[PDB]
């Protein structure tokens, strides 16, 4: 019996021994885990104390905002300094034509106005100095063209996006015999046009070459007229979505009418080279030209559904434009 | 037939000794667990319980069956008096004490025996309380 | 009743979590307030406090009621290092994350991953003492 | 798209018009000194010079302007700034939509600190409310 009984005793002690070792463990762990909730908890507090301090430091700064710099408004002041320079960087003006500037903090008005001026000059220098001389020519050319046409001619707008270029007419098309005759003058621009005679008003294909001295109107190789820039006074054009123009010129041939498929280009390029920029007329009614000598003619423009040039038995030159 | 309150407590210790946490525990573990939950099983009963469930020689024991074992053993456990009676037959002279020599002796030999490491743990625990020897009357009630 | 010096410390950190100057505090932040002075309650010490102070169901606490609770509960850093080194096996004053992680998530004040994950980031085998320098 | 427009003509003609009015010569570092002193800073010749070189583009003057601004903002000695403010209100915010409540905010300035008294500062809050406050609205108003 004693052996059976002795086991009971030992049985109890183990249970007691492990159980107490377990409770000791559970207790020792609830100690650290929740004593640590009060480590993290004690920081949730002290960061929510700083937060309160910062808000108040800011508002204390504000109330004192007219004071010379000091620890209290140092925060607030540096905040308006900071805020301003950021909120400008976000809202800077897109280019030289953005007048717009944002409204500033009362104190930094004086600074705002310094910055706005600085930014603009920076923008001006940045642009002018980075433009490629190729491009600079194009805008400069385009710019005069707008000056001349914008508003006043029903197809100037459609002209704008299609760039101007050097010669419209061929490496080979100029025919060597004409170049030799042409002399020690070069070709700044050439283009295919269509001539209409004085009397007949009939169609005749020709080439228009622009030399420094003069414009030259050339058949296949025969150079059928030279107009000097001194001898050419003005140019006249219709005000419709037309494609045609007249060259005013003074017992020798005088004015002449022509059509470029590239009209704005040719006409500006000419008026530049010939320095007759201010001497272009844009007629809404009719054009008068000296014509083939002793045979004055008149050109009557009218809108319509198609392009066609013809003469009618008034003797006048009837042009009919399309209309976009 | 099983209380909700009980399942909650037991689950904690199981899951604490369930290091890999598969929902099952080492057979060698099983002793330390039931005792940590406050029981007094014997390696006798352990082996019977371990052998029966671990019929297949997994060496593993899940928590659903673990509730049967705690429940089966809960059905009957030793009151203080029987344990008090248990010492009393090793206390020929009815003074209510026990030499820590006779104690060491009885424990290291007769029953489900204990090492010196174990026995030292029990003698300290069953403290001499002064150079002394081990009144069981105070100690037995203490283990409850 | 303790000299005014605590009371000053006591009111500011009582107020600082008072939502809008009323003199009342939500239940959820009675713990943090205490913690905000140097304590270490558990959710057992809390809940026992909460029901006894108010059974109103209000979910509030005024400053007399908070004063009283404080006197009652009025452990140093060593009480922590024991509570930690029990898990140490080596006796070298080191425990390792693997060991620590599983325990905390299954023992008395179980943590969700959030709370635990902060532990894992916290340092380093981790070092028993190292955390205590941080801990206190 | 990506084609020449009448707007571009305008831009070209204007920019060169301005270019003439302004100097041919490049931007001055003594120009820059004036701007910062305007903003309540006071750096040496050595510090001014250093700055211009850390903002450059191919052009004549051609300072990088956006990243120039940003460079001053560092010089403030209060880098925290907008970051610090955006936080501090959020800690007093239940729903993280940017709003705060007026009794709450009132509490902060009146009770904890040194009894800050509003003047206009009170006026602003009542304006921000449509109810409770909006920090974004509150601050933008206070810096003005």
């Amino acid at each position: 019996r004693r052996q059976s009984l002795a086991t009971k005793i030992q049985a109890a002690w183990r249970g007691f021994h492990w159980r107490q070792k377990f409770l000791r463990v559970k207790r020792s762990a609830i100690c650290i885990q929740s004593w640590w909730r009060g480590t993290l908890g004690r920081r949730k507090a002290a960061k929510r104390k700083w937060a309160a301090q910062t808000i108040r430091r800011l508002i204390r700064g504000f109330i004192l905002r007219h004071s010379p710099r000091c620890p209290e408004n140092a925060f607030f002041l540096d905040h308006v300094r900071a805020s301003f320079l950021l909120n400008l960087r976000r809202q800077l003006p897109r280019n030289v034509l953005d007048t717009s500037w944002p409204t500033p903090p009362p104190a930094l008005r004086e600074a705002s106005e310094l910055l706005r001026e600085l930014c603009m000059k920076n923008m001006v220098w940045k642009y002018c100095r980075s433009i490629s001389p190729e491009w600079k020519q194009q805008l400069q050319q385009k710019a005069v063209a707008s000056e001349i046409f914008k508003g006043k001619k029903d197809n100037y707008p459609q002209s704008v996006p299609r760039l101007f270029i050097s010669t419209r007419l061929g490496t080979e098309e100029i025919s060597p015999r004409v170049l030799q005759s042409l002399g020690s003058e070069p070709i700044q621009y050439a283009v295919p046009v269509v001539k209409y005679d004085r009397k007949g008003y009939k169609p005749r294909p020709r080439q228009l070459l622009l030399t420094p001295s003069a414009v030259v109107i050339v058949e296949d190789a025969k150079v059928k007229q030279r107009i000097d820039y001194a001898n050419l006074t003005g140019i006249s054009v219709s005000s419709l979505s037309d494609s045609l123009f007249v060259l005013h010129v003074q017992k020798q041939k005088g004015d002449v009418v022509l059509q470029s498929d590239h009209v704005i280009e040719t006409l500006t390029k000419t008026a530049l080279s010939a320095d007759r920029v201010n001497n272009i007329n844009i007629n809404q009614g009719s054009i008068t030209f000296a014509g083939g000598p002793g045979r004055d003619g008149i050109i009557d423009f009218t809108s319509g559904s198609e392009l066609l040039i013809t003469k009618a038995k008034n003797g006048h030159l009837a042009v009919v434009a399309p209309r976009l | 037939q099983l209380t909700e309150e009980q399942i909650a407590e037991f689950k904690e210790a199981f899951s604490l000794f369930d290091k890999d946490g598969d929902g099952t525990i080492t057979t060698k573990e099983l002793g330390t667990v039931m005792r940590s939950l406050g029981q007094n099983p014997t390696e006798a009963e352990l082996q019977d319980m371990i052998n029966e469930v671990d019929a297949d020689g997994n060496g593993t024991i899940d928590f659903p069956e673990f509730l049967t074992m705690m429940a089966r053993k809960m059905k009957d456990t030793d009151s203080e008096e029987e344990i008090r009676e248990a010492f009393r037959v090793f206390d020929k002279d009815g003074n209510g004490y026990i030499s820590a020599a006779e104690l060491r002796h009885v424990m290291t030999n007769l029953g489900e025996k204990l090492t010196d490491e174990e026995v030292d743990e029990m003698i300290r625990e069953a403290d001499i309380d002064g150079d002394g020897q081990v009144n069981y009357e105070e100690f037995v009630q203490m283990m409850t």
